[PDB]
């Protein structure tokens, strides 16, 4: 339980990074 | 920066013992006994080569602006 | 995702049809930073 | 519905998403980053 | 007419006042002007 | 039509620093 | 090039030399175009090229055909040490995209390419 509750909270990861390849604002544009 | 030329107080040149000192204290000599070696006896010398920090040495790391 | 819900109804009556218009938020993506010049290319910063 | 670009958020620097947390002594020398340098700024404008 | 030198891989060119700011082998954005040719003397004290 | 001479070559000399 | 008594000849740019055709060189061209049987350049065309030479050389690029210029000797680099500083950073970023997309193949291809690029002095 007590490896179970201490690992559990350590995995703490939301955003996925990306790669961006042209201007942000060219899909608005 | 480098290591000055001259001592501040009294104007003993200093300059040309930066090397050997460097050499001494890899042979394993006591900084005091490397001060010594070099003939340098009073104190205010002893300070201009014992406070030295070689800062040039970090400045030469970057690559040069002019080829 | 403390508000991922935008929520817009409309019950149109010109047949009676009730309408509901919602956008949902999902992940979001972050990138390093890059650098878009005037002539448009990009470089990283 | 796909990825919308909701804005640009500055990056603190020598952080987990900044470029200067990967490179290494000599790449930190090449960019003309100081390696005494600690981080914990923003650079706006 | 006037000498340049690029902030990346230090190479010398010209400019005449109509070309765009930039390198022209590495493309860098940065430039940076030449040393003059005027006689620089000191009176070392 | 008329033959070009030795300065029309020198005129446009183009060396390899111009080459480069 | 081609020589007009030999044959033709692909040669790169640095052979040619700096300094001025002499007059002998130029009389022993003049009688290798005699024995093919050609002629020599009209002034016309002297001045058209001379034009050209000028125009090309006062020329002010723009920035297209500086990115292309920039793109060509890019491709043409062996290396350079800001380019490959660049080049680490951006196999960094698609690494921490591929580990974010939790990709078990791409990452190994790009830590073996960054495994071979690294390794400095
Ligand atoms: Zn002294
Ligand atoms: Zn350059």
């Amino acid at each position: 339980l007590a490896k179970a509750l201490s690992a559990k909270q350590k995995k703490e990861s939301y955003a996925r990074s990306v790669v961006t390849k042209e201007d942000p604002e060219e899909r608005q544009r | 920066m480098i290591i000055p030329v001259r001592c501040f107080s009294c104007g003993k040149v200093v300059g040309d013992k930066w090397d050997a000192y460097l050499r001494l204290l890899e042979e394993g000599k006591q900084e005091g006994d490397a001060l010594d070696e070099l003939k340098l006896k009073r104190y205010c010398c002893r300070r201009m080569v014992l406070t030295h920090v070689d800062l040039i040495e970090k400045f030469l790391r970057y690559n040069p602006l002019e080829k | 995702w403390e508000e991922p819900r935008l929520i817009l109804d409309q019950p149109a009556q010109h047949d009676n049809i009730n309408k509901r218009y919602e956008i949902r938020f999902g992940k979001i993506y972050l990138s390093r930073p890059t650098m878009t010049e005037a002539d448009g290319t990009t470089h990283a910063m | 519905g796909n990825k919308v670009h909701i804005g640009k958020v500055p990056i603190m620097l020598r952080s987990k998403f900044c470029s200067l947390r990967t490179l290494d002594e000599v790449d930190l020398y090449k960019m003309k980053e100081c390696p005494y340098d600690m981080g914990g700024y923003f650079v706006i404008n | 007419g006037v000498k340049y030198t690029c902030g990346a891989c230090a190479h010398n060119f010209s400019l005449n006042k109509s070309d765009p700011v930039r390198c022209k082998e590495c493309g860098h954005r940065v430039i940076y002007k030449a040393r003059t040719k005027r006689m620089i003397q000191f009176d070392a004290r | 039509s008329k033959p070009a001479t030795l300065s029309d070559i020198n005129k446009i000399i183009f060396g390899r620093t111009a080459m480069s | 090039v081609a020589f007009p008594n030999q044959k033709e000849m692909v040669r790169p740019l640095f052979v040619f030399s700096d300094s001025s055709i002499t007059h002998p060189e130029f009389d022993l061209f003049l009688r290798e175009l005699d024995a093919e049987g050609l002629s020599v350049m009209d002034l016309r065309d002297v001045d058209y090229k001379y034009h050209q030479l000028k125009e090309m050389s006062s020329r002010s690029l723009s920035n297209d055909e500086v990115n292309s210029i920039v793109k060509m000797k890019q491709s043409l680099s062996s290396n350079t040490g800001f380019n490959t500083v660049l080049k680490k950073a951006q196999l960094q970023e698609e690494l921490e995209e591929a580990r974010d997309a939790h990709d078990h193949e791409r990452v190994a291809r790009i830590e073996a390419e960054l495994k071979s690029i690294g390794a400095e002095s």
